[PDB]
Protein backbone atom coordinates (compact mmCIF):
# COMPACT_ATOMS: atom_id res chain seq x y z
CA UNK A 1 0.00 0.00 0.00
CA UNK A 2 1.28 3.44 -0.97
CA UNK A 3 0.54 6.30 1.44
CA UNK A 4 0.44 9.97 0.49
CA UNK A 5 0.28 13.04 2.72
CA UNK A 6 -1.07 16.48 1.88
CA UNK A 7 -0.30 19.34 1.81
CA UNK A 8 3.48 19.09 1.31
CA UNK A 9 4.23 22.13 3.48
CA UNK A 10 1.76 23.84 5.81
CA UNK A 11 2.50 27.57 6.02
CA UNK A 12 0.39 28.72 8.96
CA UNK A 13 0.47 31.05 11.95
CA UNK A 14 0.11 29.84 15.56
CA UNK A 15 -3.33 29.71 17.13
CA UNK A 16 -5.60 28.53 14.30
CA UNK A 17 -6.87 25.18 13.02
CA UNK A 18 -4.81 23.11 10.59
CA UNK A 19 -5.82 19.95 8.71
CA UNK A 20 -3.54 17.15 7.51
CA UNK A 21 -4.80 14.64 4.95
CA UNK A 22 -3.56 11.12 4.21
CA UNK A 23 -4.55 9.04 1.18
CA UNK A 24 -4.21 5.25 1.09
CA UNK A 25 -4.23 3.58 -2.31
CA UNK A 26 -6.79 1.03 -1.08
CA UNK A 27 -9.41 0.85 1.66
CA UNK A 28 -7.49 0.24 4.90
CA UNK A 29 -9.14 -0.48 8.24
CA UNK A 30 -9.23 2.62 10.42
CA UNK A 31 -8.21 0.67 13.54
CA UNK A 32 -4.82 -0.24 12.02
CA UNK A 33 -3.20 3.10 11.26
CA UNK A 34 -1.50 5.80 13.31
CA UNK A 35 0.14 9.18 12.89
CA UNK A 36 3.35 10.21 14.63
CA UNK A 37 5.01 13.57 15.30
CA UNK A 38 8.72 14.23 14.77
CA UNK A 39 10.67 17.31 15.78
CA UNK A 40 14.17 17.13 14.24
CA UNK A 41 16.46 16.15 17.11
CA UNK A 42 14.78 13.13 18.73
CA UNK A 43 12.67 10.09 17.95
CA UNK A 44 9.20 10.59 16.45
CA UNK A 45 6.41 10.34 19.00
CA UNK A 46 3.04 8.64 18.64
CA UNK A 47 0.01 10.93 18.56
CA UNK A 48 -2.98 9.05 17.12
CA UNK A 49 -3.63 5.33 16.74
CA UNK A 50 -6.61 3.63 15.15
CA UNK A 51 -7.06 6.82 13.07
CA UNK A 52 -9.58 8.01 15.67
CA UNK A 53 -8.30 7.71 19.26
CA UNK A 54 -6.39 10.00 21.62
CA UNK A 55 -3.08 8.60 22.84
CA UNK A 56 -1.85 8.93 26.41
CA UNK A 57 -0.46 12.30 27.47
CA UNK A 58 -1.15 14.18 24.22
CA UNK A 59 -3.09 17.46 24.40
CA UNK A 60 -6.68 17.16 23.26
CA UNK A 61 -6.23 19.82 20.56
CA UNK A 62 -5.01 17.22 18.07
CA UNK A 63 -7.80 14.99 16.77
CA UNK A 64 -8.32 12.42 14.05
CA UNK A 65 -11.18 11.37 11.81
CA UNK A 66 -12.25 10.22 8.31
CA UNK A 67 -12.24 6.68 6.95
CA UNK A 68 -11.45 4.33 4.09
CA UNK A 69 -9.20 6.04 1.56
CA UNK A 70 -9.11 9.44 3.32
CA UNK A 71 -7.72 10.11 6.80
CA UNK A 72 -7.67 13.52 8.50
CA UNK A 73 -6.12 15.07 11.58
CA UNK A 74 -7.06 18.54 12.77
CA UNK A 75 -5.26 20.77 15.26
CA UNK A 76 -7.71 23.27 16.74
CA UNK A 77 -5.24 25.88 18.04
CA UNK A 78 -1.64 25.74 16.84
CA UNK A 79 1.25 26.27 19.27
CA UNK A 80 4.93 26.97 18.47
CA UNK A 81 5.86 23.56 19.90
CA UNK A 82 3.37 21.92 17.51
CA UNK A 83 5.59 23.19 14.66
CA UNK A 84 7.15 19.90 13.60
CA UNK A 85 6.65 17.23 10.94
CA UNK A 86 3.87 14.64 10.91
CA UNK A 87 3.94 11.09 9.52
CA UNK A 88 1.34 8.49 8.54
CA UNK A 89 1.74 4.76 9.06
CA UNK A 90 -0.73 1.96 8.45
CA UNK A 91 0.09 -1.47 9.85
CA UNK A 92 -2.68 -3.67 8.45
CA UNK A 93 -1.12 -5.06 5.25
CA UNK A 94 2.61 -5.58 4.90
CA UNK A 95 4.61 -3.52 4.10
CA UNK A 96 3.65 -0.97 6.79
CA UNK A 97 4.83 1.99 4.76
CA UNK A 98 5.13 5.46 6.30
CA UNK A 99 3.82 8.69 4.88
CA UNK A 100 6.09 11.12 3.08
CA UNK A 101 5.84 13.69 5.85
CA UNK A 102 3.78 16.82 6.47
CA UNK A 103 5.89 19.77 7.59
CA UNK A 104 4.48 22.94 9.15
CA UNK A 105 6.36 26.26 9.16
CA UNK A 106 5.46 29.58 10.76
CA UNK A 107 4.24 32.13 8.21
CA UNK B 1 -2.59 -57.74 35.08
CA UNK B 2 0.33 -55.31 35.06
CA UNK B 3 -0.32 -51.64 34.47
CA UNK B 4 0.43 -50.81 30.79
CA UNK B 5 3.46 -48.61 31.38
CA UNK B 6 5.13 -49.88 28.21
CA UNK B 7 2.41 -48.25 26.12
CA UNK B 8 3.12 -44.98 27.97
CA UNK B 9 6.92 -44.81 28.23
CA UNK B 10 7.56 -46.34 24.79
CA UNK B 11 4.95 -44.75 22.51
CA UNK B 12 6.18 -44.16 18.97
CA UNK B 13 4.73 -40.64 18.85
CA UNK B 14 4.26 -38.08 21.61
CA UNK B 15 1.80 -35.20 21.60
CA UNK B 16 2.92 -31.59 21.80
CA UNK B 17 3.00 -29.94 25.20
CA UNK B 18 0.06 -27.65 24.40
CA UNK B 19 -2.03 -30.78 23.69
CA UNK B 20 -0.40 -33.05 26.26
CA UNK B 21 -1.93 -36.51 26.09
CA UNK B 22 -3.57 -37.83 29.26
CA UNK B 23 -3.99 -41.54 29.98
CA UNK B 24 -5.96 -42.85 32.95
CA UNK B 25 -4.51 -45.87 34.77
CA UNK B 26 -6.78 -47.82 37.10
CA UNK B 27 -7.46 -51.40 38.23
CA UNK B 28 -3.99 -52.83 37.68
CA UNK B 29 -0.82 -53.75 39.54
CA UNK B 30 1.96 -51.23 38.86
CA UNK B 31 5.58 -52.41 39.10
CA UNK B 32 7.06 -49.01 39.89
CA UNK B 33 10.34 -50.73 40.79
CA UNK B 34 11.22 -51.18 37.12
CA UNK B 35 10.40 -47.53 36.41
CA UNK B 36 12.44 -46.33 39.38
CA UNK B 37 15.52 -48.50 38.78
CA UNK B 38 15.47 -48.42 34.97
CA UNK B 39 18.36 -45.89 35.14
CA UNK B 40 17.45 -44.46 31.71
CA UNK B 41 15.87 -41.19 32.90
CA UNK B 42 17.50 -37.78 33.07
CA UNK B 43 15.30 -36.67 35.97
CA UNK B 44 12.96 -38.51 38.36
CA UNK B 45 11.64 -35.73 40.59
CA UNK B 46 8.84 -36.95 42.86
CA UNK B 47 6.80 -34.92 45.34
CA UNK B 48 4.54 -36.18 48.12
CA UNK B 49 5.57 -39.84 47.83
CA UNK B 50 8.92 -41.46 48.53
CA UNK B 51 10.38 -42.61 45.18
CA UNK B 52 11.61 -45.75 46.97
CA UNK B 53 8.45 -46.52 48.97
CA UNK B 54 6.11 -45.61 46.09
CA UNK B 55 5.36 -49.29 45.45
CA UNK B 56 3.94 -49.76 48.95
CA UNK B 57 1.46 -46.86 48.90
CA UNK B 58 -1.55 -47.14 46.55
CA UNK B 59 -3.50 -44.12 45.31
CA UNK B 60 -6.79 -44.70 43.45
CA UNK B 61 -6.13 -43.25 39.98
CA UNK B 62 -2.86 -42.75 38.13
CA UNK B 63 -2.93 -40.00 35.52
CA UNK B 64 -0.02 -40.45 33.10
CA UNK B 65 0.27 -37.20 31.16
CA UNK B 66 2.87 -37.29 28.40
CA UNK B 67 4.42 -34.59 26.23
CA UNK B 68 7.79 -33.35 24.94
CA UNK B 69 9.65 -30.19 25.98
CA UNK B 70 13.11 -28.76 25.48
CA UNK B 71 15.57 -29.58 28.22
CA UNK B 72 16.05 -26.17 29.82
CA UNK B 73 12.32 -25.87 30.60
CA UNK B 74 12.16 -29.32 32.20
CA UNK B 75 12.80 -27.65 35.56
CA UNK B 76 9.58 -25.72 34.86
CA UNK B 77 7.62 -28.96 35.31
CA UNK B 78 7.21 -28.76 39.09
CA UNK B 79 4.75 -27.27 41.61
CA UNK B 80 4.97 -23.51 41.98
CA UNK B 81 7.15 -22.93 38.92
CA UNK B 82 6.65 -20.19 36.33
CA UNK B 83 7.54 -19.68 32.70
CA UNK B 84 6.06 -19.99 29.24
CA UNK B 85 5.29 -23.69 29.74
CA UNK B 86 4.10 -23.30 33.33
CA UNK B 87 1.76 -20.43 32.43
CA UNK B 88 0.53 -21.15 28.89
CA UNK B 89 0.94 -24.88 28.14
CA UNK B 90 0.95 -27.04 31.28
CA UNK B 91 0.93 -26.17 34.99
CA UNK B 92 1.04 -28.28 38.14
CA UNK B 93 -0.78 -27.33 41.35
CA UNK B 94 1.16 -26.06 44.34
CA UNK B 95 0.03 -29.03 46.45
CA UNK B 96 0.58 -31.50 43.59
CA UNK B 97 0.97 -35.10 44.76
CA UNK B 98 2.77 -37.52 42.43
CA UNK B 99 6.03 -37.98 40.48
CA UNK B 100 7.60 -36.73 37.22
CA UNK B 101 9.97 -38.50 34.81
CA UNK B 102 11.93 -36.77 32.06
CA UNK B 103 14.48 -38.31 29.71
CA UNK B 104 16.30 -37.17 26.59
CA UNK B 105 14.87 -38.31 23.24
CA UNK B 106 17.22 -36.50 20.84
CA UNK B 107 18.18 -39.72 19.04
CA UNK B 108 14.46 -40.53 18.66
CA UNK B 109 12.53 -37.33 17.88
CA UNK B 110 15.13 -35.04 16.29
CA UNK B 111 15.31 -35.08 12.50
CA UNK B 112 17.91 -33.82 10.04
CA UNK B 113 17.08 -30.27 9.04
CA UNK B 114 14.86 -29.73 12.07
CA UNK B 115 11.87 -31.66 13.40
CA UNK B 116 9.20 -28.95 13.37
CA UNK B 117 6.26 -31.22 14.25
CA UNK B 118 6.01 -30.27 17.95
CA UNK B 119 4.12 -27.15 19.03
CA UNK B 120 3.79 -25.10 22.20
CA UNK B 121 1.67 -22.17 23.34
CA UNK B 122 3.09 -18.70 23.94
CA UNK B 123 0.05 -16.42 24.31
CA UNK B 124 -3.07 -16.68 26.46
CA UNK B 125 -5.59 -14.27 27.95
CA UNK B 126 -5.21 -15.78 31.43
CA UNK B 127 -2.89 -18.29 33.06
CA UNK B 128 -3.85 -21.95 33.23
CA UNK B 129 -5.55 -23.69 36.11
CA UNK B 130 -3.95 -26.86 37.50
CA UNK B 131 -4.11 -29.61 34.87
CA UNK B 132 -5.90 -27.18 32.54
CA UNK B 133 -5.84 -28.19 28.86
CA UNK B 134 -6.20 -25.31 26.39
CA UNK B 135 -6.13 -26.65 22.83
CA UNK B 136 -7.86 -23.80 21.00
CA UNK B 137 -5.83 -22.49 18.06
CA UNK B 138 -7.73 -19.23 17.62
CA UNK B 139 -5.86 -16.07 16.70
CA UNK B 140 -4.54 -14.02 19.62
CA UNK B 141 -5.51 -10.38 20.21
CA UNK B 142 -2.68 -8.35 21.71
CA UNK B 143 -4.60 -5.08 21.51
CA UNK B 144 -8.19 -3.91 21.89
CA UNK B 145 -8.93 -4.08 18.15
CA UNK B 146 -10.68 -7.17 16.71
CA UNK B 147 -8.95 -8.31 13.52
CA UNK B 148 -11.28 -11.22 12.66
CA UNK B 149 -8.79 -14.07 12.49
CA UNK B 150 -6.36 -12.32 10.13
CA UNK B 151 -2.62 -12.31 10.76
CA UNK B 152 -1.11 -8.89 11.33
CA UNK B 153 -0.31 -6.33 13.99
CA UNK B 154 -1.38 -7.53 17.46
CA UNK B 155 -2.78 -10.68 15.83
CA UNK B 156 -0.40 -13.55 16.60
CA UNK B 157 -0.80 -17.27 16.14
CA UNK B 158 -0.47 -18.48 19.76
CA UNK B 159 1.35 -21.68 18.79
CA UNK B 160 5.02 -21.90 17.84
CA UNK B 161 6.91 -24.96 16.68
CA UNK B 162 10.09 -26.45 18.12
CA UNK B 163 13.23 -26.45 15.99
CA UNK B 164 14.43 -29.92 16.98
CA UNK B 165 17.53 -30.76 14.95
CA UNK B 166 20.45 -33.04 15.88
CA UNK B 167 23.04 -30.23 16.01
CA UNK B 168 21.35 -28.72 19.08
CA UNK B 169 22.83 -28.89 22.55
CA UNK B 170 21.22 -30.17 25.72
CA UNK B 171 19.29 -26.94 26.23
CA UNK B 172 17.45 -27.27 22.91
CA UNK B 173 17.40 -31.07 22.80
CA UNK B 174 13.92 -32.63 23.09
CA UNK B 175 13.08 -34.40 26.34
CA UNK B 176 10.12 -36.73 26.73
CA UNK B 177 8.20 -35.93 29.92
CA UNK B 178 5.74 -38.26 31.64
CA UNK B 179 4.04 -36.97 34.79
CA UNK B 180 2.19 -39.43 37.02
CA UNK B 181 -0.46 -37.73 39.15
CA UNK B 182 -1.53 -40.03 41.99
CA UNK B 183 -5.20 -39.18 42.49
CA UNK B 184 -6.77 -40.13 45.83
CA UNK B 185 -10.55 -40.03 46.24
CA UNK B 186 -13.46 -41.77 47.99
CA UNK B 187 -12.85 -44.90 45.93
CA UNK B 188 -11.74 -48.50 46.58
CA UNK B 189 -8.20 -47.54 45.42
CA UNK B 190 -7.52 -50.56 43.22
CA UNK B 191 -4.00 -49.58 42.08
CA UNK B 192 -0.80 -50.73 43.79
CA UNK B 193 2.15 -52.94 43.01
CA UNK B 194 3.38 -56.32 44.34
CA UNK C 1 12.22 2.90 33.48
CA UNK C 2 10.42 1.63 30.38
CA UNK C 3 13.33 2.07 28.00
CA UNK C 4 14.48 0.94 24.56
CA UNK C 5 18.22 1.34 25.01
CA UNK C 6 20.27 1.37 21.81
CA UNK C 7 23.97 1.13 21.10
CA UNK C 8 25.94 4.32 20.60
CA UNK C 9 26.76 5.71 17.16
CA UNK C 10 28.62 3.19 15.01
CA UNK C 11 31.27 3.94 12.38
CA UNK C 12 31.45 0.87 10.15
CA UNK C 13 33.37 0.12 6.97
CA UNK C 14 31.45 -0.55 3.74
CA UNK C 15 30.57 -4.16 3.02
CA UNK C 16 30.62 -5.12 6.71
CA UNK C 17 27.80 -6.18 9.03
CA UNK C 18 26.58 -4.13 12.00
CA UNK C 19 24.48 -5.39 14.92
CA UNK C 20 22.01 -2.67 15.84
CA UNK C 21 20.91 -3.42 19.39
CA UNK C 22 17.56 -2.88 21.12
CA UNK C 23 17.61 -3.58 24.86
CA UNK C 24 14.20 -3.60 26.53
CA UNK C 25 13.93 -2.29 30.08
CA UNK C 26 11.07 -2.42 32.62
CA UNK C 27 8.50 -4.07 30.33
CA UNK C 28 7.84 -7.76 29.67
CA UNK C 29 9.48 -8.70 26.40
CA UNK C 30 7.75 -12.03 25.71
CA UNK C 31 4.43 -10.76 24.32
CA UNK C 32 5.66 -7.59 22.61
CA UNK C 33 6.32 -7.17 18.91
CA UNK C 34 9.22 -4.96 17.85
CA UNK C 35 9.33 -3.01 14.63
CA UNK C 36 12.47 -1.39 13.27
CA UNK C 37 12.41 1.92 11.42
CA UNK C 38 15.07 3.81 9.47
CA UNK C 39 15.68 7.51 8.85
CA UNK C 40 18.30 9.14 6.65
CA UNK C 41 19.36 12.61 7.76
CA UNK C 42 16.58 14.93 6.60
CA UNK C 43 14.61 12.11 4.93
CA UNK C 44 11.45 10.23 5.87
CA UNK C 45 11.09 7.09 7.96
CA UNK C 46 11.13 3.77 6.12
CA UNK C 47 9.87 0.79 8.08
CA UNK C 48 12.90 -1.49 8.44
CA UNK C 49 10.81 -4.50 9.39
CA UNK C 50 9.02 -6.17 12.25
CA UNK C 51 9.31 -9.29 14.39
CA UNK C 52 7.20 -10.89 17.09
CA UNK C 53 9.65 -11.56 19.91
CA UNK C 54 7.66 -14.38 21.49
CA UNK C 55 7.32 -16.60 18.42
CA UNK C 56 10.25 -15.35 16.34
CA UNK C 57 8.09 -14.59 13.30
CA UNK C 58 9.65 -11.90 11.11
CA UNK C 59 8.70 -9.78 8.11
CA UNK C 60 11.16 -7.69 6.10
CA UNK C 61 10.83 -4.92 3.55
CA UNK C 62 10.53 -5.67 -0.16
CA UNK C 63 13.84 -3.88 -0.80
CA UNK C 64 15.89 -4.82 2.33
CA UNK C 65 15.36 -8.60 2.31
CA UNK C 66 18.93 -9.43 1.27
CA UNK C 67 21.09 -7.63 3.87
CA UNK C 68 18.85 -7.45 6.96
CA UNK C 69 18.21 -10.12 9.60
CA UNK C 70 16.12 -9.10 12.62
CA UNK C 71 16.38 -11.62 15.46
CA UNK C 72 15.42 -11.66 19.12
CA UNK C 73 16.96 -13.05 22.30
CA UNK C 74 14.84 -13.74 25.37
CA UNK C 75 17.87 -14.67 27.49
CA UNK C 76 18.92 -11.01 27.45
CA UNK C 77 15.56 -9.68 26.22
CA UNK C 78 17.15 -7.87 23.29
CA UNK C 79 16.53 -7.45 19.58
CA UNK C 80 19.37 -7.43 17.05
CA UNK C 81 19.36 -6.20 13.47
CA UNK C 82 22.20 -7.62 11.40
CA UNK C 83 22.95 -5.24 8.52
CA UNK C 84 25.28 -7.03 6.12
CA UNK C 85 27.07 -5.48 3.13
CA UNK C 86 26.96 -1.92 4.40
CA UNK C 87 27.42 0.97 1.97
CA UNK C 88 27.56 4.76 1.81
CA UNK C 89 23.79 5.27 1.70
CA UNK C 90 23.44 3.39 5.00
CA UNK C 91 24.44 6.40 7.13
CA UNK C 92 21.21 6.94 9.06
CA UNK C 93 19.39 6.76 12.39
CA UNK C 94 17.79 3.43 13.30
CA UNK C 95 14.80 3.37 15.66
CA UNK C 96 13.22 0.58 17.70
CA UNK C 97 9.48 0.74 18.30
CA UNK C 98 7.22 -1.51 20.33
CA UNK C 99 3.71 -1.22 21.82
CA UNK C 100 3.48 -1.05 25.59
CA UNK C 101 2.82 -4.73 26.25
CA UNK C 102 1.89 -6.30 29.57
CA UNK C 103 1.93 -10.02 30.33
CA UNK C 104 -1.16 -10.55 28.18
CA UNK C 105 -2.18 -7.32 26.42
CA UNK C 106 -0.52 -4.72 24.20
CA UNK C 107 -1.15 -1.18 23.10
CA UNK C 108 -2.86 -0.75 19.74
CA UNK C 109 0.09 1.14 18.27
CA UNK C 110 3.79 1.96 18.35
CA UNK C 111 4.33 4.28 21.33
CA UNK C 112 7.76 3.59 22.85
CA UNK C 113 10.66 4.78 20.72
CA UNK C 114 14.29 4.36 21.68
CA UNK C 115 16.97 7.02 21.49
CA UNK C 116 17.95 5.83 18.02
CA UNK C 117 21.33 4.75 16.71
CA UNK C 118 23.48 6.80 14.35
CA UNK C 119 25.30 4.61 11.82
CA UNK C 120 27.96 5.96 9.45
CA UNK C 121 29.34 3.69 6.72
CA UNK C 122 32.26 4.85 4.57
CA UNK C 123 35.97 4.25 4.04
C1 LIG D 1 10.70 -49.57 26.60
O1 LIG D 1 11.33 -50.45 25.65
C2 LIG D 1 12.65 -50.86 26.01
C3 LIG D 1 13.17 -51.70 24.87
O2 LIG D 1 12.63 -51.27 23.63
C4 LIG D 1 12.61 -51.62 27.34
O3 LIG D 1 13.93 -51.99 27.72
C5 LIG D 1 13.94 -53.42 27.92
O4 LIG D 1 13.09 -53.80 29.01
C6 LIG D 1 13.03 -55.22 29.23
C7 LIG D 1 12.03 -55.45 30.34
O5 LIG D 1 11.55 -54.22 30.87
C8 LIG D 1 14.42 -55.76 29.56
O6 LIG D 1 14.36 -57.17 29.69
C9 LIG D 1 15.40 -55.38 28.46
O7 LIG D 1 16.72 -55.77 28.83
C10 LIG D 1 15.37 -53.88 28.20
N1 LIG D 1 16.25 -53.52 27.10
C11 LIG D 1 16.87 -52.34 27.02
C12 LIG D 1 17.75 -52.14 25.82
O8 LIG D 1 16.73 -51.47 27.87
C13 LIG D 1 11.98 -50.74 28.41
O9 LIG D 1 11.86 -51.46 29.63
C14 LIG D 1 10.61 -50.26 27.96
N2 LIG D 1 10.02 -49.37 28.96
C15 LIG D 1 9.22 -49.80 29.93
C16 LIG D 1 8.71 -48.75 30.87
O10 LIG D 1 8.91 -50.98 30.05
Amino acid sequence: IVLTQSPGTLSLSPGERATLSCRASQSVSSSYLAWYQQKPGQAPRLLIYGASRRATGIPDRFSGSASGTDFILTISRLEPEDFAVYYCQQYRNSPWTFGQGTKVEIK
Amino acid sequence: NLCPFGEVFNATRFASVYAWNRKRISNCVADYSVLYNSASFSTFKCYGVSPTKLNDLCFTNVYADSFVIRGDEVRQIAPGQTGKIADYNYKLPDDFTGCVIAWNSNNLDSKVGGNYNYLYRLFRKSNLKPFERDISTEIYQAGSTPCNGVEGFNCYFPLQSYGFQPTNGVGYQPYRVVVLSFELLHAPATVCGP
Amino acid sequence: QVQLVQSGPEVKKPGTSVKVSCKASQFTFSISAVQWVRQARGQRLEWMGWIVVGSGNTDYAQRFQERVTISRDMSAGTVYMELRSLRSEDTAVYYCAAPYCNKTNCRDGFDMWGQGTMVTVSS
